[PDB]
């Protein structure tokens, strides 16, 4: 009974989204001039990690970045002088994500242990251990100095309060292990993608899923959010990268080539949003012209699979951390 | 269970959306406007570039 | 302004020394992954030895075993984390061929096939433990729930002449044990390219030598890895 | 003239092959981070020894053979001889330490990682090169290898002729330090490695006899046979001509010495067959 209603609603959604397809992004962007070829050279190589790196996060100031590895070390670098400011041992050797607070005072990390650890840089001890998730924790982002969102394999995303260490708001109804989430430039909204092809948009204050997008065909390993605040591009185990729109509700363009068959592990946008940098399961990394879906350049300097990709706030540098301990800064 | 799902789809259905042409035009306009201050798109001078 | 660079250099030097010490410690130890069903008896193996980690050392060699608790999901994406482990310890109950909770043995065979045919775990070898051997003997000699009904291929199967029967054992249960082993062995040899092998062991709850068995299997794994890096073997 | 031209072409081809292979190996190790490893440091040391060989002592020796006259000074003759001895002993001892590295990695795998590290590898390479220097430079620069008979003193007095005449003691000591001791060490460690490989093969056969699933023999055969057939024929006559003055002629001695030299160019082919080295070579060219 209810299944028929759900199917009718899904058909209505499909018809409504098909009604707004006035013109594809390719048609409009074909008139604009091509971006051209972009060659990027490794300006800095950061060394000191012991095992494969999974995630990094640039600081609010472009100088400092934090990276996580399977040793259980949360090393904080000064990318300008290639100096390890801090090396934070972890209680659990397995860590799958990290984040750097906007104020620059706190750093968080979490792994196969469901507990999310938050470290106080300026005081280096564990300020709070956030527990309550059931599965492996996959991503962390700091809404403020006091609020953090964690997405785990429990198929749920949660909003935490550091002072009380409790889940203020829990986001549910998402059918797969959530892999990555990204925040809007404003704190109001954030988006996440999971093992199921669906990537959902959430509202932090209300706690309800406003929109859902089912463009992909495999697990969504990575997600990034357009600087304008009205779009976001998601990587997948399928070779496609797709750019969705919040106001339009469906994908605008797809980024893939027949030559590449590997998946995507990390995506990011340039400051202007023209270049969509995406890591890949093969050793190299690719740079996509977001407007025209033409591969502008290739960043091939890593021996193993690329696991994390980031672009600094002012857009000066691009950092890539692969499954070799080496983390490289491109520009 | 299914009631929650159908309620979620019902709430999601009644949202105003704009045409794809308008959204793509907005994205292209934003990219064109902010392309000037893009160190990645346009390489910065060596003196201006901090890393090198 | 001048002292900041010196302070950063001193901090970098101290962190580098600590990281060299951590390099030595980390390269000294060996990491193992324990995978199995809940009823497979992995708790028994743990007792002899979100995530549970047990450290045991034998012959002055540090072994670290990580058992993933909970996370009861058919899709495994955390397993890609265990790409640098020395070996994957697989625990399966051979006496559960008849339990419905798709048979348990068939479910374990499917899990072993999925783990073996994984892009990330291409080079990682698997150590196979077959617990509840006494229970398997009790079931086989009971005359109820014959292997043939649950596993049709058992009827055509014949006991291998080049085997190692127990000093005091019944041919029927020996046939059952070797068939159960041979299923996993043929799954192992169907797709292996020689980069990783499987070491099937008939273990029991009463047995206390499983630590020595895992030590020997890790020794063989590292030795074969070093031999295969060169053109030998 | 035709024979001289042909010999010159052959030696030029040998020199270019040696230098090209060695510089390729060295630049592949230096450029790529993944190619830096404890064993690859020994590989780099051997490649550097072979490169110095092919740059210093092979072309000068070829010129000496073709011209049949040492145009350079007597100090230059001593310097060339010393660099020749240094390169040969450094290359052979580096092969010995590579064999020891493989033996320690295979025979004792659990303690192999702690036993040898990058710093220990650097210390081992430094010790090998210091032993080579003490063997070569010290007795030649201090002129402890000078022979006694009239031919040797006539050759030494004449600055236009540069021929190798050596004492019994120095010849025996140099041969023992350079070849025979590393030969024994390599033979022992490779026999143990072969035994371990055969034991592992028997274990694999026992585990998976019914199912479907030589190489060690071929690998050890090439690795040991190339080095032996290159250097043992030279060192046996090196000992013999000292023991028996009239047994060995100069031409045979020089021919066997150059056959030993060719091992420097053969080494990169043997010791750089790994897929990573192949990928690095393909990317370079
Ligand atoms: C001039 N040719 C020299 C003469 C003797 C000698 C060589 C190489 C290694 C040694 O340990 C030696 O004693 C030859 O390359």
């Amino acid at each position: 009974q209810l299944r028929q209603e759900a199917e009718q609603l899904k058909n209505q959604i499909r018809d409504a989204r098909k009604a707004c397809a006035d013109a594809t992004l390719s048609q409009i962007t074909n008139n604009i001039d091509p971006v051209g070829r972009i060659q990027m050279r490794t300006r800095r190589t950061l060394r000191g990690h012991l095992a494969k790196i999974y995630a990094m996060h640039w600081g609010t100031d472009s100088r400092l970045l934090v990276s996580a590895s399977q040793d259980g070390k949360l090393i904080i670098w000064d990318s300008y002088t290639t100096n390890k400011v801090h090396a934070i041992p972890l209680r659990s050797s397995w860590v799958m994500t990290c984040a750097y607070a906007p104020s620059g005072n706190y750093v968080a990390c979490g792994g196969l242990d469901n507990i999310c650890s938050i470290y106080n840089l300026k005081t280096v001890r564990v300020s709070r251990e956030l527990a309550g998730h059931t599965g492996y924790l996959s991503c962390c982002r700091f809404l403020d100095d006091n609020q953090i969102v964690t997405s785990s394999g429990d198929t749920t995303c949660a909003l935490w309060d550091i002072e009380t260490g409790q889940q203020t708001t829990t986001f549910t109804g998402h059918t797969g292990d959530v892999m990555s989430l990204s925040l809007a430039p404003d704190t109001r909204l954030f988006v996440s993608g999971a093992c199921d092809a669906s990537a959902k948009l959430w509202d932090v204050r209300e706690g309800m899923c406003r929109q859902t997008f089912t463009g992909h065909e495999s697990d969504i390993n990575a997600i990034c959010f357009f600087p304008n605040g009205n779009a976001f591009a998601t990587g997948s185990d399928d070779a496609t990268c797709r750019l969705f729109d919040l106001r339009a509700d469906q994908e605008l363009m797809t980024y893939s080539h027949d030559n590449i068959i590997c998946g995507i592990t990390s995506v990011s946008f340039s400051k202007s949003g023209r270049l969509l940098l995406a890591g890949y399961d093969d050793f190299n990394c690719n740079v996509w012209d977001a407007l025209k879906a033409d591969r502008a350049g290739v960043l091939a300097g890593h021996d193993n699979r690329v696991s994390c990709l980031g672009v600094t706030d002012d857009g000066m540098a691009v950092a890539t951390g692969s499954w070799d301990s080496f983390l490289k800064i491109w520009n | 269970q299914a009631r929650k799902l159908v309620e979620q789809l019902k709430m999601e259905a009644n949202i105003d959306r704009i045409k794809v042409s308008k959204a793509a035009a907005d994205l292209m306009a934003y990219c064109e406007a902010h392309a000037k201050e893009d160190p990645l798109l346009t390489p910065v001078p060596a003196s201006e570039n901090p890393f090198r | 302004q001048r002292n900041e660079e010196k302070a950063q250099r001193e901090a970098n030097k101290k962190i580098e020394k600590q990281l060299q010490k951590d390099k030595q410690v980390y390269r000294a130890t060996h990491r193992l992954l324990l995978l199995g069903a809940g009823e497979s008896g992995k708790s028994t193996i743990v007792k002899q030895m979100g995530i549970f980690e047990t450290k045991f050392q034998v012959d002055k060699v540090n072994f670290h075993m990580f058992d993933v608790g909970g996370q009861r999901d058919e899709r495994r994406k955390w397993i890609q984390c265990f790409n640098d482990v020395t070996a994957i310890i697989f625990v399966v109950a051979s006496s559960s061929y008849n339990m419905v909770i798709t048979n348990r043995l068939q479910e374990a065979l499917n899990l072993f096939k999925s783990i073996w045919n994984n892009r990330w775990l291409r080079t990682i070898s698997v150590i196979l433990f077959l617990n509840k051997q006494d229970l398997l003997a009790e079931k086989v000699l009971a005359g109820k729930s014959k292997i043939e009904d649950y596993f049709p291929e058992f009827a055509r199967y014949t006991t291998p002449e080049d085997a190692t029967p127990e000093p005091g054992e019944d041919p029927r249960v020996t046939r059952a044990k070797y068939f159960i082993r041979d299923e996993f062995l043929r799954i192992s040899t169907a797709s292996g390219d020689g980069r990783h092998y499987c070491y099937p062991h008939f273990t029991c709850a009463v047995d206390t030598e499983n630590i020595r068995r895992v030590f020997n299997d890790c020794r063989d794994i590292i030795q074969r890895m070093h031999l295969r890096q060169y053109e030998l073997l | 003239e035709v024979w001289v031209v042909g010999m010159g072409i052959v030696m030029s081809l040998i020199v270019l092959a040696i230098v090209f292979g060695n510089v390729l190996v060295i630049t592949a190790i230096a450029k790529f981070e993944r190619l830096q490893t404890v064993t690859n440091y020994f590989i780099t040391s051997l490649a550097c020894a072979d490169l110095v060989m092919g740059l210093a002592v092979v072309p000068f020796g070829a010129a000496h053979i073709l011209t049949k006259t040492w145009t350079f000074g007597n100090f230059w003759c001593e310097f060339w001889t010393s660099i020749d001895v240094l390169c040969v002993t450094a290359s052979i001892e580096t092969l010995c330490v590579i064999a020891v590295d493989r033996y320690f990695a295979i025979t004792s795998p659990f303690k192999y990682q702690s036993l040898l590290t990058k710093n220990k590898a650097r210390v081992i390479i430094l010790m090998v090169w210091i032993v080579s220097g003490l063997t070569s430079f010290l007795p030649i620069q201090m002129h402890w290898y000078r022979a006694t008979h009239q031919e040797a003193i006539n050759c030494y007095a004449e600055e236009t002729c540069c021929d190798f005449f050596t004492n019994q003691a120095y010849a025996i000591a140099s041969s023992i330090v350079s070849f025979y001791v590393p030969l024994v060490i390599m033979v022992f460690v490779y026999s143990r490695v072969f035994q371990e490989a055969k034991r592992q093969l028997q274990k694999i056969d026992k585990s998976e006899g019914r199912f479907h699933v030589h190489k060690a023999l071929k690998t050890l055969g090439i690795i040991m046979g190339t080095f032996t057939l290159c250097w043992l024929p030279f060192f046996i006559v090196n000992i013999v001509h000292v023991i028996q003055d009239n047994l060995i002629r100069k031409e045979v001695y020089i021919l066997l010495n150059w056959i030993g030299y060719v091992n420097s160019g053969f080494n990169p082919l043997i010791y750089c067959r790994s897929p990573d080295f192949r990928i690095a070579f393909q990317e370079l060219l």
